[PDB]
């Protein structure tokens, strides 16, 4: 990708988050305008700074004097620094330049403002339903919920062995609580329900792994 | 002030075309350029190319010339952006950008609201539901399986059980068809005593299902 | 380099109170030539206001004029709103009738 | 009437 | 009198908001005539002027025709100088260009010229005699050499001692009711007391053609150049030029200062006291 921004960042109240738009080899960073989109859930991209030198630059007037842009040429990247961070500055941040006769943005990058503790999900694990298995279908559901902030990963186990084919997850959802809550399933035909001695849902947040397993 | 607003969402199948609306209102129509940038659902921004609402004059990325068309009613102050032999890599929501004349900060000043194309094989269909059986808090649910277009509401004892509802946002399949679970964490001497209904409605389909979850 | 506009806030003929006249806006002087020139009355942009093909003068700064069809009364404030790369924040000069 | 040929720079 | 004919050329580039824009503006004397904008919605050279609607289509065909072929000419211009200059492909820059010719009260050729900017500095212009060139940089150097190559000047010279002065001369003549008519202005004085000490003796000149006006404040016969407050001669919007010339007096010497009009519509310089 030309511009490759890091999916995610994570920062307490009161600190400084450092976002970076990185630019592909062999394209100097220093001769562009580095534009900064943010995006709050349910809205459309806004404007929040252009960017191409200390002397040539642009700041929204509703955007604070908190938020400044930077250019780090020695790691061909332009760089969004927000101070003083708030609960406000939780967003999806966009990175744009004018290059190659088109408009070209960075993946995004979602921010997250700590303001909760690491909580440890709970994860549920139901096995395939009789009235499902009579549908010549098998359906195994993993629901996790209660858990900051708000990242997981799924792994599933046949008899201990890694399954990667048959999972659909889903990308976590604010909870009401303001905690957050996602859900795996393991799709197989009744004949390989029946055919494992066990099935094992894996749910790896924060380094801390939570399992839980089901049995015909 | 400057508003554009789009039209409602959309569902086509692959190979038909979608028609988005952008009606300007709140300065001079003919003296600011509107360009269209899409986003797929939980990705980055696509520009798509831009509209002189004056001239009628237009200029496309590589990626959409020769399936996208650009025009303009000066009368009703609307333009359009028309995506032609649509394929499911098209679903994203579709925003109409107006681009500042003075160049000094931004370029895309005020956007619309967005409009989502969903593309997708799969006719309408109402869904089956399973009951997601419990094994001193025990968790119980209901899974609504492979149902078209969405939404689906969900709702335990007809309104009744609200204490521990959570339902959770639809998973997409690779057969097209939406899929989505319902559950309610519940005292376990209740079990035995209280009944619990859940109540699917899925208004495109008109399909409304009352099943109650029993233990084993 | 970068030059500032100019502004300049008239009337085609002089004003009398309940007679058609024109408002005129003079932007000169200018260099780039891309801004942003609304007329305003009570502080709210004119829906129809024309202007001038671009030229330039001898330093080949730009110059404009932007007029509109209007009725100037005792009570009613007229204005130009002014935008340009040269301005930190769009700049606003009022129809004085005595200039 | 304008320049008819204008040359490139 | 003595007349001109000049056109005006303006290229913007504008990556990432659309195509470059082309604004091309024709006048005789202080009078436009026809119009071009790359924005607009007819992709046409456009009547700005009543005498110049009398031209038949074969004249309109030509003019958008050529002045499309200029904008072209321009365009690839302006990827040229980012080329010489070195600038990145997301800045906006600006060409700018100038040609004319002058012919006296007899109809003969006087002066020809033809100016050329980049981002609002001189670029290369051609000289007094329509047989060289002047290069303001390095890069417009670069032009002159290919230029001198491909003889431009001699194809400029043709123009503007040619058809540039036949075209000039018709045009003079269809518009000789507005085009070959003087407005003298209509001056008058304002007085502005700033207090017990100072007032404000303003001196206007309203509905003149042409532009060219000189307005002078004097006091008891010396001009008061440093002391009198001048604003630009602007349009009045209905081909008429407006212009005030102000200067704060004492109290009760206001008397003493008069202000000196000269118009070619005026056949004797007027002088306003207060």
């Amino acid at each position: 990708a030309v511009l490759t921004q890091p999916s995610s960042l994570s920062a307490s109240p009161g600190a400084s988050a450092s976002l970076t738009c990185t630019l592909r080899s062999g394209i100097n960073v220093g001769p562009y305008n580095i534009y900064w989109y943010q995006q709050k859930p349910g809205s459309p991209p806004q404007y929040l700074m252009r960017y191409k030198s200390d002397p040539d630059k642009h700041q929204g007037s509703a955007v604070p004097s908190r938020f400044s842009g930077s250019k780090d040429a020695s790691a061909n990247a332009g760089i969004l620094l927000i101070s003083g961070l708030q609960s406000e500055d939780e967003a999806d941040y966009y990175c744009m330049i004018w290059h190659n006769n088109a408009w070209v943005f960075g993946g995004g990058t979602k921010l997250t403002v700590l303001g909760q503790p690491k909580a440890a999900p709970s994860v549920t694990l139901f096995p395939p339903s009789s009235e499902e298995l009579q549908a010549n279908k098998a359906t195994l559901v993993c629901l996790i919920s209660d858990f900051y902030p708000g990242a997981v990963t799924v792994a599933w186990k046949a008899d201990s062995s890694p399954v990667k084919a048959g999972v659909e997850t889903t990308t976590p959802s604010k909870q009401s609580n303001n905690k957050y809550a996602a859900s795996s399933y393991l799709s197989l035909t009744p004949e390989q329900w029946k055919s494992h001695k066990s099935y094992s849902c894996q749910v790896t947040h924060e380094g801390s792994t939570v399992e839980k397993t089901v049995a015909p | 002030e400057v508003q554009l607003v789009q039209s409602g969402a959309e569902v086509k199948k692959p190979g038909a075309s979608v028609k988005v609306s952008c009606k300007a209102s709140g300065y001079t129509f003919t003296g600011y350029y509107m360009h269209w940038v899409r986003q797929a659902p939980g990705q980055g921004l696509e520009w798509m190319g831009w509209i002189n609402p004056n001239s009628g004059g237009t200029s496309y990325a590589q990626k959409f010339q020769g399936r996208v068309t650009m025009t303009r009613d000066t009368s009703t102050s609307t333009v359009y952006m028309e995506l032609s032999s649509l394929r499911s890599e098209d679903t994203a929501v579709y925003y109409c950008a107006r681009v500042t004349t003075v160049i000094a900060g931004p370029v895309f000043d005020y956007w619309g609201q967005g409009t989502l194309v969903t593309v997708s094989s799969a006719s309408t269909k109402g869904p089956s539901v399973f009951p997601l059986a419990p094994s001193g808090t025990a968790a119980l649910g209901c899974l609504v399986k492979d149902y078209f277009p969405e939404p689906v509401t969900v709702s335990w004892n007809s309104g009744a059980l609200t204490s521990g509802v959570h339902t959770f946002p639809a998973v997409l399949q690779s057969s097209g068809l939406y899929s989505l679970s319902s559950v309610v964490t519940v005292p376990s001497s209740s079990l035995g005593t209280q009944t619990y209904i859940c109540n699917v409605n899925h208004k495109p389909s008109n399909t409304k299902v009352d099943k109650k979850v029993e233990p084993k | 380099i970068q030059r500032t506009p100019k502004i300049q806030v008239y009337s085609r003929h002089p004003a009398e109170n309940g007679k058609s006249n024109f408002l005129n806006c003079y932007v000169s002087g200018f260099h780039p030539s891309d801004i942003e020139v609304d007329l305003l009355k009570n502080g709210e942009r004119i829906e129809k206001v024309e202007h001038s093909d671009l030229s330039f003068s001898k330093d080949w700064s730009f110059y404009l004029l932007y007029y509109t069809e209007f009725t100037p009364t005792e009570k009613d404030e007229y204005a130009c709103r002014v935008n340009h790369v040269t301005l930190s924040q769009p700049k606003i000069v009022k129809w004085d009738r005595d200039m | 009437a304008i320049f008819q040929s204008s040359m490139t720079k | 009198g003595s007349h001109s004919m000049r056109y005006f050329y303006t290229s913007v580039s504008r990556p990432g908001r659309g195509e470059p824009r082309f604004i091309a503006v024709g006048y005789v004397d202080d009078t436009q005539f026809v119009r071009f904008d790359s924005d607009a919605a007819s992709q046409r050279m456009e009547p700005r002027a009543p005498w110049i609607e009398q031209e038949g289509p074969e004249y309109w065909d030509q003019e958008t025709r050529n002045v499309k072929a200029q904008s072209q000419t321009d365009r690839v211009d302006l990827g040229t100088l980012r080329g010489y200059y070195n600038q990145s492909e997301d800045g906006s820059h600006t060409i700018q260009i100038m040609y004319g010719c002058d012919v006296g009260p007899d109809g003969r050729f006087l002066r020809g010229y033809r100016q050329d900017a980049y981002d609002g500095k001189d670029y290369i212009a051609l000289n007094e005699d329509l047989r060289s060139w002047t290069a303001a940089d390095m890069a417009a150097q670069i032009t002159k050499r290919k230029w001198e190559a491909a003889h431009a000047a001699e194809q400029q010279r043709a123009y503007l001692e040619g058809r540039c002065v036949e075209w000039l001369r018709r045009y003079l003549e269809n518009g000789k009711e507005t085009l070959q008519r003087t407005d003298p202005p209509k001056t008058h004085m304002t007085h502005h007391p700033i207090s017990d000490h100072e007032a404000t003796l303003r001196c206007w000149a309203l509905g003149f053609y042409p532009a060219e006006i000189t307005l002078t404040w004097q006091r008891d016969g010396e001009d008061q150049t440093q002391d009198t407050e001048l604003v630009e001669t602007r349009p009045a919007g209905d081909g008429t030029f407006q212009k005030w010339a102000a200067v704060v007096v004492p109290s009760g010497e206001e008397q003493r200062y008069t202000c000196h009009v000269q118009h070619e519509g005026l056949p004797k310089p007027l002088t306003l006291r207060w």
